[PDB]
RNA sequence: CCCGAU
DNA sequence: TTCCGAGATCAGACGAGATCGGG
DNA sequence: TCGTCTGATCTCGGAA
């Protein structure tokens, strides 16, 4: 049921060691941007996305 | 073979296969390649087990098929040794059976 | 086992289920299994090492993987087994089985065997 | 799976169709049990395949 | 319908020790009667003999003097035994007209022994547990004093 | 592999004067020139198909 | 698409070519021949490249035992040979027993007979009186008499072709009745090896583009005419492997992010 | 082949010392029968009927019977060879 | 690590 | 006689989709 | 879990 499953994560905690957003939607969710979808981000050719993907919204 | 007690080459080739066609492909193999070095010797023969195994080799021959029972009367021993090598020689792991 | 029961992903199929007329057999004694063998026809270490080869009347008896001697006809024993077994002198659950490729009858009294009742 | 035979219905040594995985009724009729087996049988190896390709081709 | 009866026989069969050869099958090898040197155990048979080695196939010679110990040549056996349970055969003398049941003792085979390159090896020395039970024998090997003779007995 | 009547060792042939002298006691039958025979007839290659364009349509 | 006789064709094919290994499985080098009509000809152009154990052509072989001495013989079928177009002879077999590493070096090797026997009496050393010749009854029957040694056997197929199954390709090339200038591998090694390294780029654009089309799955060339012109551009060709990465490129977090994480970052700080 | 000792036995009457495994039978003149088609059963002592019938290629060695009669205070004599070894069973 | 989703 | 170089033959490596969910 | 590539010792062979 999709109570059980809807989810969203503004800004919320973040992991102690490595400052990325933590794993789970019990813990405030967060779902990794995968190295997979990272390649179909390099194919569209999008560099300031990916910036912004990876550097902006998860590490900054 | 002339570690559990069979010293002889006759015993051995009666044991593997009697009807040669292919169990004489045996003999060429090993018991020429036994007697290319002068080693027909039962205590002897042992000796070479009693170096690599990491007279004191009667003992730690009941480690090696084990359930092949012996009370030092290894004729037992020799059969289903020779049986498992009788099977490679007329040569399915999900069965159920 | 049922074929259509089964996970899809890592164990597509390796993790199982079992069906409905099965049964898992324990273990026994392995007493009169012997004591009907030596009976029935068997002889080990007195034998020439030749008997045990190509000829084929020497299916070579084995029980739980251990060589019990040898039987010149293999369906005498198969058959005498089997009716002992219905007869119920025998345990219900131990199996006699043949494989004629190679010659050896192999009588198991196992436990863990995947068993089913049959008409 | 057996020796020389694919189930313990049909005899030893059978090349026979409807022993070696031929069914003959259609999905409406119904298929009978060792036709329903060999469905599966062959129906796995789908299943088995895409778990297998996808550890691959990944 | 041959309907030959068999005999309970009581002739002593305790004396009855069958003697098994997985050595001589080629050519209906008889053992031979005229070798003596006979040394025989009850227990274990060990059966030591005469078998002295022919001098028609070519002298041997040199090898036969490498040797180092042949005492013509004994070819002397020990006896493998197969004794575990051993009454499940006791069969005897059969005409087509009597039938005389006797229940034997223990078989026993009886291999070539060697010794020769077991002593072999010692000598260039020179240059298991409770192998023999607790008592060491002390007789079952002692009791070689034996004599293989024909004699139409039953 | 012809064994010895007296230990039983398997065959070995010493070139000089045609015996059959064993790594074991000398038990050598000098055959005479009776000659050896082993013919252990092996396969023959068998001619060829032309893996023809017979069936390739379905 | 990868999600999506015997050749390999399936994920299993692209992977081993990817890989560009020195050894594949089911390697296999079709040939075009220059009389293409008659399937006796193409035959003799079969057995000419084929290779055939002195084992498949004879009669019963044995030792045979004289005074002093013990000479092996093999009676080598002769209606066999003229049935398999081949042409070997007991002169040809005599060559081929010498030559051959099983120590037979000299004219030790006789022919008797009218040229139907060979025979080889007894070697010189290393047990020589008759440990050799119980050694000489194994290997005599498994030299190569004639042929290519590597091909495993070749199938004619109908116009007329032949295909084999081996790996061999210049010494297939390079026989009589087969034109060179017409046969292709699908080892893209063996093609790198023998025939340049543009061949070699021509067999990653075909044998990817044959695979391709056998399973269905259309495809552009022009990423396989990328993938090959990547693939061999260094030289030779470079198989995308975690070998051919280290070949490839030159900045180590790139290969660092890829496998053997440890070893690339250690190695590019020594 | 199971019969035939018996009729070959008939053909020369040199007597054959032959081998016989019986049940493991404890003692709680025995008679033989040849049934037609050579199904020999024993119809042993308690009027049981024991079939025996052919058994493992003997002659394939030399198999011979000796009566040791502890030649210390006797002689160790050999008093026949082997023949076809013979197997009782106990029949249901 | 198991399980389960796709 | 020498031997310098090279084809042959073991042993060790470090790889093997992606995510999501709960105990 | 092999599966792969690597690189490390031996040996029969030709040149000076
Ligand atoms: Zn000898």
């Amino acid at each position: 049921m999709v109570l059980d499953k809807m989810h969203a994560r503004a800004r919320g905690p973040r992991a102690v060691l490595t400052r990325q957003p933590t794993e789970g939607r019990s813990r405030d969710g967060g779902l990794r941007l995968g190295e997979m979808e990272r390649d179909c981000l390099i194919g569209y050719g999008a560099s300031m996305l990916l910036l912004e993907r990876l550097m902006i919204s998860s590490d900054a | 073979f002339k570690a559990m007690g069979v010293e002889s080459d006759q015993e051995i080739v009666q044991m593997i296969g009697t009807e040669e066609h292919v169990m004489a492909a045996f003999g060429p193999s090993l018991e020429e390649c036994q007697k290319a070095q002068i080693f027909t010797q039962m205590q002897a023969l042992k000796y070479i087990g009693n170096k690599v195994r990491r007279a004191r080799e009667l003992l730690a021959s009941t480690i090696l098929t084990h359930v092949p029972v012996k009370e030092f009367n290894f004729r037992a021993k020799c059969i289903y040794t020779a049986v498992m090598v009788r099977r490679v020689i007329l040569a399915d792991r999900d069965y159920y059976g | 086992l049922c074929p259509s029961d089964t996970p899809e992903g890592e164990a597509c199929g390796l993790v199982k289920n079992l069906a409905l007329m099965t049964h898992i057999t324990t273990d026994m004694e392995d007493g009169p299994i012997v004591k009907l063998a030596s009976n029935l026809g068997v002889e080990d270490v007195n034998l020439l090492c030749g008997e045990e080869l190509s000829y084929p009347n020497v299916f070579l008896v084995f029980l739980n993987g251990n060589i019990l001697g040898v039987i010149r006809d293999h369906k005498k024993l198969v058959n005498t087994f089997r009716l002992m077994r219905r007869a119920g002198y025998i345990n219900e659950f131990v199996s006699i089985s043949t494989n004629l490729t190679d010659r050896c009858v192999y009588i198991s009294s196992d436990g863990g065997r995947l068993c089913r009742p049959y008409i | 799976g057996f020796e020389n035979r694919s189930l313990p219905h049909f005899e030893k040594h059978s090349k026979l169709p409807a022993a070696k995985g031929f069914v003959a009724n259609s999905f409406y009729s119904g298929l009978t049990p060792t036709e329903f087996f060999f469905h599966t049988m062959a129906g796995r190896e789908g299943l088995v395949d895409t778990a297998v390709k996808t550890a691959e081709t990944g | 319908v041959q309907e030959i009866d068999v005999y309970l026989a009581k002739s002593l069969a305790e004396k009855l020790y069958l003697f098994q050869y997985p050595v001589r099958p080629a050519s209906m090898t008889y053992d031979d009667i005229p070798h003596l040197s006979a040394k025989i155990k009850p227990k274990q048979q060990k059966v030591e003999l005469e078998m002295a080695i022919d001098t028609l196939n070519p002298n041997y010679c040199r090898s036969k003097g490498e040797q180092i110990a042949l005492n013509m040549d004994k070819q002397t056996f020990c006896s493998s035994q197969t004794t575990s349970n051993t009454s499940r055969y006791a069969a005897a003398l059969y005409r087509q007209g009597e039938l005389h049941l006797t229940p034997l003792h223990g078989i026993l085979q009886l291999r070539p022994s060697f010794s020769y390159l077991d002593k072999a090896d010692a000598k260039h020395r020179e240059r298991r547990r409770v192998q023999s039970y607790e008592f060491l024998q002390k007789k079952h090997a002692e009791e070689p004093w034996v004599h293989l003779h024909y004699y139409g007995l039953r | 592999l012809l064994f010895c009547p007296g230990c039983g060792n398997g065959l070995i042939v010493e070139e000089g004067q045609r015996c059959h002298r064993f790594s074991c006691n000398t038990c050598p039958y000098v055959h005479n020139i009776t000659r050896k025979v082993t013919n252990r007839k092996y396969p023959k290659l068998k001619e060829v198909d032309d893996v023809l364009g017979g069936a390739a349509a379905w | 698409p990868g999600t999506q006789m015997n050749i390999t064709l399936g994920v299993p094919r692209i992977k081993e070519i990817i890989n560009a290994s020195k050894a594949i499985s089911t390697p296999i080098i079709t040939a075009q021949l220059d009389k293409d009509d008659d399937a006796d000809y193409a035959r003799l152009v079969k057995g000419r490249i084929e290779k055939t154990l002195l084992g498949e052509i004879s009669e019963y072989i044995e030792e045979v035992f004289l005074p002093d001495d013990c000479f092996i013989l093999v009676k080598l079928s002769l209606e066999r040979i003229r049935l398999l177009r081949l042409e070997v002879n007991a002169e040809t077999v005599r060559y081929s027993i010498c030559t051959s590493k099983l120590r037979v070096k000299p004219g030790d090797v006789a022919v008797h007979g009218e040229a139907v026997v060979c025979v080889t009496p007894r070697e010189n050393s290393k047990s020589s009186m008759y440990y050799v010749l119980q050694f000489l009854k194994e290997d005599l029957p498994k030299v190569v008499v004639q042929g290519i040694p590597e091909v495993s056997r070749a199938v004619i197929h109908i116009k007329y072709k032949l295909l084999v199954e081996g790996d061999n390709l210049r010494a297939v090339m390079a026989t009589h009745g087969v034109k060179g200038t017409r046969t292709t591998s699908n080892n893209t090694y063996e093609v790198e090896k023998t025939l340049g390294i543009e061949a070699a780029r021509t067999t990653i654009i075909n044998e990817i583009q044959y695979t391709m089309v056998n399973h269905g799955m259309s495809i552009d060339r022009r990423h396989v005419m990328l993938l090959s012109d990547l693939m061999t551009y260094k030289g030779e060709v470079l198989g995308i492997t975690r070998f051919g990465l280290a070949k490839m490129k030159e900045s180590v977090l790139m290969l660092a992010s890829f496998e053997k994480t440890a070893d690339h970052l250690f190695d590019a700080a020594y | 082949s199971v019969a035939e000792l018996l009729r070959e036995l008939s053909l020369t009457k040199e007597e054959e010392l032959l081998f016989l495994q019986l049940p493991d039978t404890l003692p709680g003149v025995g008679k033989l029968l040849i049934r037609k088609s050579g199904r020999v059963q024993l119809l042993l002592g308690k009027v049981t009927l024991d079939v025996t019938m052919g058994t493992a290629c003997s002659f394939l060695q030399e198999l011979v019977s000796v009566g040791l009669g502890d030649s210390r205070t006797g002689e160790m004599t050999v008093l026949g060879h082997v023949k076809h070894k013979l197997v009782c069973s106990p029949d249901f």
